[PDB]
């Protein structure tokens, strides 16, 4: 089930690396190595007014 | 009520609490809330044949842990 | 490419969805074979369809090339097997997998969109004549999708 | 290992429930329960100029 | 504010820090003892302190109540035990612990701060006699500490 | 190979000579964790790390345990 917690933090686009960088407004969210590649988010498809990076602490 | 999963664009199976009579319209809100996907994004699948929104569960004959799918809206061409 | 393409295979191997199958033909894992079930209380209802599907090696950044092999009767597909879907082309999402793919194909068949038709005549039979249309498509699953 | 990825995902001021609310622009987390009295990021002082709501599926 | 408390309890037995121990005397979460040994290299050292803390219903969206009941000599704690320390009042952040906490006391006592003190006559003396500042410290320590 | 204790707890492992100063090691804890270095307050056992020394003049050795906490200020 480390698995199950592992799959959550999976960036969906390269199903491979963590995601860190936050699209916003949307709310979803990417790997950095995609992040560059995207102009609309991937999942909703909302415009990517900017990117944020995550810090978990 | 009853339970039905949903399988969201990405892959994760999210369930929901719905009524038997609740709308198309109502269930993807209720994915828009959780997935953060606006509804007219949503394209719900049920035995390969996509949900109308003003219509119910019911109409479509979905029970107790029916599974949808959810891909992107996409146009007919 | 390869990577993204082998983590699919693999959530295909583990939760696929009931009416599509699909995998690398050969040893080539940017070659692909689908299958679609005909959905049930259409006119495709007990039909088998196949693809072929063709990734690029910038996958999923651009979307795969999928096309039918069988003969099918629909205002959406020619009869070079071609499928008029916006999300394979401008309207493509590198989130989705081939998966969704076959998913998002399979219910353009019991939901055929009139608006900007692929085959006129087709379109043409289903907007007047929706017995006759329902008639063609099942003998055409008949010769063709058995 | 998983108390690893568990623990990552806490929001630190509850210790309880999971993070979903990113704080713009310093990145860090909190769960949604806890943001909304914030105004200030718990973890690093930051303003918080806004918060996005984040969808980790 | 009740869950949080256990769970900062179960997490100092999980890692129970060096030189501050912390925890509730009877059944009253809210209300705890802790103590402090003086930090080595201080006129502290070799000291042992003792404070009672008070957690608000609304914990931890505003700062425990901390107080010394050991007498001890420095600007920034008075004769009632009072401290004052900002991350008590307005510079408290709700991402802190009784942990936490206890060490940035420890960190006061080694470097007091200059900036508005609360006991003016010893901060007095620290700002200019050391040597008076440090031995009377470490009388104190050496009278009620040990 | 080092080891931090963030404000939240969470054990941070750091890489580092003994050559490298208390400012630069909170570089590599903001790099880390996103935290402007002036929010930040290092402490060995007890007591306070200074911007101007080093991790060699506190006698940190391989594997020593560091804590960071929030700025703090006031009397
Ligand atoms: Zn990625
Ligand atoms: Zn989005
Ligand atoms: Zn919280
Ligand atoms: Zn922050």
């Amino acid at each position: 089930q480390l698995r199950r917690l592992q799959e959550e933090r999976t960036c969906k686009v390269c199903l491979d690396r963590a995601v860190s960088i936050v699209f916003v407004p949307c709310g979803h969210l990417v790997c950095a190595e995609c992040a560059p590649g995207l102009q609309l988010c991937p999942i909703c498809r909302a415009p990517v007014r900017s990117r944020v990076r995550t810090f978990l602490s | 009520s009853m339970q039905i999963f949903v399988k969201t664009l990405t892959g994760k199976t999210i369930t929901l609490e719905v009524e038997p009579s609740d709308t198309i319209e109502n269930v993807k809100a209720k994915i828009q809330d959780k997935e953060g996907i606006p509804p007219d994004q949503q394209r719900l699948i049920f035995a390969g044949k996509q949900l109308e929104d003003g219509r119910t569960l019911s109409d479509y004959n979905i029970q107790k842990e029916s599974t949808l799918h959810l891909v992107l809206r996409l146009r007919g061409g | 490419a390869l990577k993204r393409i082998h983590k699919e295979l693999n959530d295909l191997a583990r939760d696929p969805p009931a009416q599509c199958r699909a995998g690398p033909v050969g040893d080539d894992m940017f070659h692909w074979q689908a299958t679609i079930m005909g959905p049930n209380d259409s006119p495709y209802q007990g039909g088998v369809f196949f693809l072929t599907i063709h990734f690029p090696t910038d996958y999923p950044f651009k979307p795969p090339k999928v096309a039918f092999t069988t003969r099918i009767y629909h205002p959406a597909i020619n009869s070079n097997g071609s499928i008029s879907l916006d999300i394979l082309r401008s309207q493509w999402s590198p989130a989705l997998t081939i998966s969704k793919v076959l998913l998002s194909i399979c219910s353009l068949l019991c939901d055929p969109n009139p608006d900007d038709p692929l085959v006129p005549e087709i379109a043409r039979i289903y907007k007047t004549d929706r017995e006759k249309y329902n008639r063609i498509a099942r003998e055409w699953t008949q010769k063709y999708a058995m």
